């Protein structure tokens, strides 16, 4: 039958009757203001229905709709600047039909607005009788200025053209191309609908090779994300959102609040449409650019989960374009949390701490998403989804489940440290936890653009680790032991420290720092302690010694020169002017040097 | 308007602790609300946590105790628990199931409500910005609170963070260059002691014309108190977004509130979250702390202040940590403080703040106080871990700057923190203490404020 | 260890009951 | 309802056993019916007791407002009343002048909080004498 009824409840999981022929995630509608629901268990004709919305006034024998679609999201032109519910209900448009403030417990708001005219382009290779793929671009939506919204055939839809719309303004309910296969003909609008959980597929998963500056100048010298970079960070969260939001390399962003604090929530959704970047020599909105996927805390338990899942495909369809998209997510923690709820009230065995033991098998379903790939259809492209996935723990332990299946899963870890936070060290990274996996990869790269940068990514991360070991002996011994390139160690790793790793993410002159700037200050910190450490050993068993304190007072200017690096504006100050001014620092460092040997 | 007659039933199949099991049902609704006749002739109300087929399962409000399983008729309403509301709830005092406590008549409802609230468009919400001067230099300097936010009071046990929570409820007011928080107050499983303090303190004030309190105390039934809270925001989400009132509501034990929610929840043979808490405890505090906010086209707004005890003091338990990622930080008050008589004993190191970022700024508060909070907060911590080598290593190993940081935090917790019960110092008050005691250290040690900044006000 | 082995007892109980209401 | 603790019922319960305990009292300071300005003072409730009302009669016109029903208010009137006639019944051997008693009950009635002042103290050390004696 098409309807069931509910046999019973409790909280957000109905459990119904005449369901005979339903599927494991079928999604249903419960109750006479049909509240959304998707089924997570079968038995005779009985089903399980995990609900979406608040279940308060639900009564046994209510109707019991069920839709013959899994939980899917509508792909298509009007996603650039929307913002989402955990299901895909639009924000915006919801307010704008409720005329309230509240969203109405089974509210039905068409996911793409079927109102708003789009520009379609038909793409001139095609003609009736042409042959197509999942995954070909058959016309270009004018969506926006920054972005180019690729019109594709559906994965799992292939066939011969047997109409086309010619190039004009269309609905998303017009149907713009008709194709057949089998003698089955076939009609597609501007939209397409795809199941949230299952991977949209690619022609090739290709490696990741190009980084994806974050602006942070520790993250992006010392532990690098990728083009496709699958992620990770302790929340502690809002500087990297905005920093990568206005500055990544990714021309597509995608946000996904999945349990998200309600006032943090609006302070996302009211800056962004605020925020801006110069870009194409014009200066744009980077909601222009982006979508949010927004879920506040008391939002029910199951769209906490169908907020990832949403937020990941959204991401997947711009890759499938050849958009590098960067997605941030608000905390996998908040989403374990969700997964601990739905397993409780379905009577699973839970496995440590209360989690289910397959939440490393839902966090790797989600993780393993990412990544560059070559896309479907024939148009050759390559997109990307990179996933920065946040994870705060209880007590900021790292051995917390959450961060331990993270850990196995991502290839960058950013491990933000209370004791640097504390200290108001930001970006409060600590660069000795923290790894990326992506600099086998990432070499490529910078021996063909920056051929420096290894020599001294290496040197740099030496200095830090002997810092550790200089800074805790110092706790004991005092300065007593310590030989003078020890000192000239602990000078140039405190440079480093609060010069070059530390960067304040509001102030302009360090909001986002280019790769350029980056490389400089740090060919020039440790081109310091190369020839420091020179100038002292040049005099080992020598009738003089030039000394950490002889270095020091002479090289008094070059070491304020040092620090000073920071304050160059990226923006009045172009990289040539940069890079021409830290080439001065370098001789003015080696003359000043010189006068010692 | 529900003119259908309502249902009576003697079919309690059982009565397991808190709930009571009917059966032959006719379409019972989750979340349903039921009153039960005893064989005594007294009423109890009650709600429905699981329906199945014929099955309900009944939550009983004012305890089960008394209930038999053949005489007690249990009556249905056909709805929800929808509190009447109005804005004569200020000026009054209620028990924890919302029926008056004081000496006068019944709520005459302006509406219903229902006390699950409904969910807050994001889109329609504002950002909360404007700052509330407390009163108290801890959360007006190292942290801030901004109208709008729900930033909660935890403890240590028997520590007076009641009195801080009172304090607050004194003193808390916009920032100077009808601007009065209608509060709100609800007490879940609180000690007569406790309740007898702020009934008192709003009647002493003077303020109590514009203040509502539920109160369900320790000796009143447990289940009580779950509905408590929701009342609370129901009455606060009238007050703020129909009547326009700026409302701050206080919870004065989400803990003693989490304990009801686990003694039903053992009662209904639930799958346990860690501890022996519900795994849906994220999701249901969820449903009070995020009633707060600024919201579209009204002027009014709601505040939260709860106040956590944490239990054998457990940072990590699961009461304070998913409070911790539900509220926008916490302020924290710590036997530490307390054992050395510092009043108020709030604890900046382990205090946090959202807001802090935002709610502090040029043009909104002083331009230096954001800095200012920043070095100031960075020389405790450092103070703390030079008070840990003092011992450790013995107080003579300590450098000139290490003792600058020892003589920075015993200033600091004497002349910052400490404040005593009655004093009121405004956020500019504050932040010029806050300047002295940074002039303990040579200006070069100031690391975290600009060198603009430093010029301006370091020299003073 | 405890709690979710009598969880899991609760478990058994309720299924054997739903057989036995089929009988 | 629930007032102080106690429900509906046994509200007005100690309401009209409030309101035949002050008349009791009055008619133990007052059988010779002299002491009218102490009388007065309790003349509002009084009158359901000095006329043959019914128990029920008293609680019926309590719920329904026409009886006093602050129990708050007729403890603090109780109080003054009661203290008053332990010092005229513990003086008993020398019954005082009824000008002094209205006098004692005026200042008595003009204290803040009688039960804990020295009066009171005077009161607890000669029922111990008497007590005793």
């Amino acid at each position: 039958s098409t309807f069931g009824y509910v046999h019973g409840v409790s909280g957000p999981v109905v459990t119904a009757c005449d369901m005979a022929g339903a599927a494991m995630y079928e999604l249903v509608r419960v109750g006479h203001s049909e509240l959304v629901g998707e089924i997570i268990r079968l038995e005779g004709d009985m089903a399980t229905i995990q609900v979406y919305e608040e279940t308060s006034g639900v009564s046994v024998g209510d109707p019991v709709l069920r839709t013959g679609k899994p939980l899917s999201v509508e792909l298509g032109p009007g996603i650039m600047g929307a913002i989402f519910d955990g299901i895909q209900r639009p924000l915006s448009d919801i307010s704008s039909q409720t005329q309230s403030i509240y969203i109405p417990r089974g509210v039905n708001v068409s996911a793409l607005s079927r109102d708003i005219k789009w520009e379609f382009i038909p793409s001139k290779n095609l003609r009736v009788g042409s042959h197509i793929t999942g995954g070909d671009i058959y016309g270009i939506v004018n969506e926006n200025s920054l972005i180019k919204h690729k019109i594709m055939l559906p994965p799992r839809s292939r066939g011969s053209v047997t109409y086309i719309a010619p190039p004009g303004n269309y609905d998303a309910s017009d149907v713009v191309l008709e194709l057949e296969f089998e003698g089955v003909k076939e009609k597609l609008s501007m939209v397409q609908v795809w199941p949230v959980r299952q991977v949209r597929p690619v022609t090739e998963k290709l490696p990741a090779n190009h980084p994806l500056l974050t602006g942070q100048r520790v993250l992006d010298a010392l532990f690098p994300c990728v083009q496709g970079g699958t992620t990770a960070i302790p929340g502690a969260k809002t500087v990297i959102s905005q920093s990568l939001s206005k500055y990544s390399n990714s021309d597509v962003i995608i946000y996904v609040g999945c349990g998200e604090r309600g006032n943090e929530m609006s302070e996302v959704l009211r800056d962004f449409p605020e925020l801006t970047m110069e870009v194409d020599g014009k200066v744009e909105s980077i909601m222009k650019r982006t979508a949010l996927v927004a879920n506040t805390s008391n939002m029910p338990v199951a769209a906490r989960e169908a907020s990832i899942y949403t937020g990941i495909t959204l991401s997947e369809y711009f890759r499938d374009m050849g958009y590098h998209v960067s997605m941030m997510a608000d905390s996998t923690s908040r989403w374990a949390e969700a997964l601990r709820e739905i397993s409780g009230r379905l009577a699973e065995m839970p496995a440590d701490s209360g989690y289910p033991a397959y939440l490393g098998a839902r966090l790797a379903s989600f993780y393993e998403r990412a990544g560059r790939v070559k896309c479907l259809g024939n148009p050759e492209r390559e997109g990307s989804v990179s996933i920065v996935g946040a994870v705060s723990p209880p007590g900021g332990d790292f051995s917390d489940p959450v961060t331990s299946a993270t850990l196995g899963i991502v290839q960058v870890f950013w491990g933000l440290d209370k004791k640097l936070a504390q200290r108001k060290h930001f970006p409060s990274v600590n660069w000795l936890i923290s790894y990326s996996k992506y600099m086998r990869a990432l070499d490529e790269y910078y021996d063909k653009h920056f051929t420096e940068f290894v020599p001294l990514r290496t040197k740099a991360k030496e200095i830090l680790q002997e810092e550790e070991d200089l800074a805790e002996i110092v706790q004991l011994v005092g300065k007593a032991s310590l030989a003078e390139t020890d000192k000239i160690t602990l000078e140039v790793a405190k440079l480093i420290k609060d010069d070059f790793l530390q960067q304040n993410g509001y102030t302009p002159y360090d909001r986002f720092c280019p790769f350029y700037k980056t490389v400089g200050m740090l060919s020039n910190m440790i081109s310091f302690y190369d020839m420091a450490r020179r100038a002292v050993e040049t005099t080992a068993q020598s009738d003089n010694k030039i000394t950490w304190s002889i270095i020091r007072e002479h090289m008094g200017e070059i070491l304020y020169k040092l620090s000073s690096m920071k304050f160059k504006d990226p923006v009045k100050d172009g990289e040539a002017k940069i890079k021409a001014d830290y080439a001065q620092l370098l001789e003015d460092m080696q003359n000043a040097f010189r006068s010692l040997e | 308007y529900l003119s259908q007659p309502r249902l009576t039933y003697k079919t309690v199949s059982g009565v397991n602790g808190p709930l009571v099991i009917l059966d032959h049902v006719k379409f019972p609704r989750y979340a349903e609300i039921v009153h039960l006749t005893l064989p005594d002739g007294t009423k109890r109300s009650g709600q429905v946590l699981e329906v199945s087929g014929s099955k309900a399962v009944v939550q009983v409000f004012e305890g089960t105790s008394g209930i038999d399983a053949k005489k007690t008729s249990c009556e249905f309403t056909g709805d929800i628990l929808r509190t009447p509301v109005s804005e004569d709830m200020l000026g009054r005092v209620f028990n924890g199931s919302g029926k008056p406590i004081d000496r006068g008549p019944v709520v005459l409802a302006e509406d219903f409500l229902d006390i699950m609230g409904q969910p807050i468009n994001p889109q329609c919400r504002i950002y909360p910005e404007e700052m509330i001067q407390t009163g108290i230099s801890a959360i007006d300097g190292m942290n801030s609170i901004a109208r709008g936010q729900k930033i909660p009071i935890f403890s240590a046990a028997g520590l007076p963070h009641n009195e801080i929570a009172a304090q607050i409820c004194r003193q808390a007011g916009l920032v100077k260059k009808e601007e009065n928080f209608a509060i709100v107050f609800a007490a879940m499983g609180v000690n007569m002691e406790t309740a007898r303090f702020f009934k008192s303190d709003f009647e002493e004030n003077g303020s109590m014309d514009n203040v509502c309190l539920f109160l369900n105390l320790a000796n009143d039934p447990t289940i009580e108190r779950i509905i408590t809270p929701r009342l609370a925001l129901t009455t606060a989400e009238f007050l703020a977004y129909q009547c326009e009132k700026h409302v701050l509501v206080i919870l004065t034990d989400m803990s003693s509130y989490a304990e009801a929610l686990r003694e039903v929840s053992a009662a209904r043979e639930e799958v346990p979250g860690r501890r022996g808490f519900p795994g849906y405890m994220y999701t249901d505090l969820a449903t009070i702390y995020e009633r707060a906010g600024r919201v579209e086209g009204r002027n009014g707004s709601i505040t939260q202040i709860p106040i956590l005890t944490m239990p054998n003091d457990d940072i990590t338990h699961p009461i304070p940590d998913l409070t911790g990622y539900i509220t926008e930080g916490q302020i924290y008050v710590d036997r530490q403080l307390h054992n050395r008589q510092i009043y108020p004993p709030i604890n900046v190191l382990p205090s946090l703040s959202r807001l802090m970022k935002s709610a502090i700024g040029e043009g909104m508060t002083r331009k230096d106080h954001a800095d200012v909070s920043n070095q100031l907060y960075a020389c405790y911590a450092i103070g703390k871990d030079v008070q840990a080598m003092k011992a450790v290593v013995g107080e003579e190993a300590l450098t000139s700057d290490d003792l600058l940081y020892l003589e920075f935090l015993q200033k600091f917790e004497k002349n910052f923190i400490t404040q005593g019960p009655y004093e009121n110092r405004t956020v500019y008050e504050t932040l010029d203490i806050g300047w002295q005691l940074l002039r303990i250290f040579p200006k070069e040690m100031l690391k975290r404020i600009p060198q603009s900044t430093l010029s301006e006000f370091y020299p003073r | 260890f405890y709690r979710l082995k009598k969880i899991q007892e609760k478990k058994k109980i309720i299924k054997e009951k739903s057989e036995k209401d089929l009988e | 309802i629930k007032m102080g603790g106690l429900t509906s019922e046994q509200y007005h319960s100690q309401v009209v056993g409030k309101i035949g305990y002050i008349a009791r009292c009055m008619q133990t300071i007052d059988p010779e019916n002299n002491l009218k300005k102490i009388r007065e003072d309790y003349q509002d409730v009084l009158i359901w007791a000095e006329k043959n009302y019914r128990f029920e009669e008293i609680l019926e016109a309590s719920k329904s407002g026409k009886c006093p029903n602050d129990l708050d208010a007729l403890s603090r009137r109780s109080l003054i009343l009661q203290e008053l006639l332990r010092l005229v019944s513990s003086i008993s051997p020398f019954k005082m002048k009824l000008d002094l008693i209205e006098s004692q009950y005026e200042k008595m009635k003009q204290h803040v909080n009688l039960w804990k002042s020295d009066y009171h103290v005077k009161l607890n050390q000669l029922n111990q004498l008497t007590d005793y004696l």
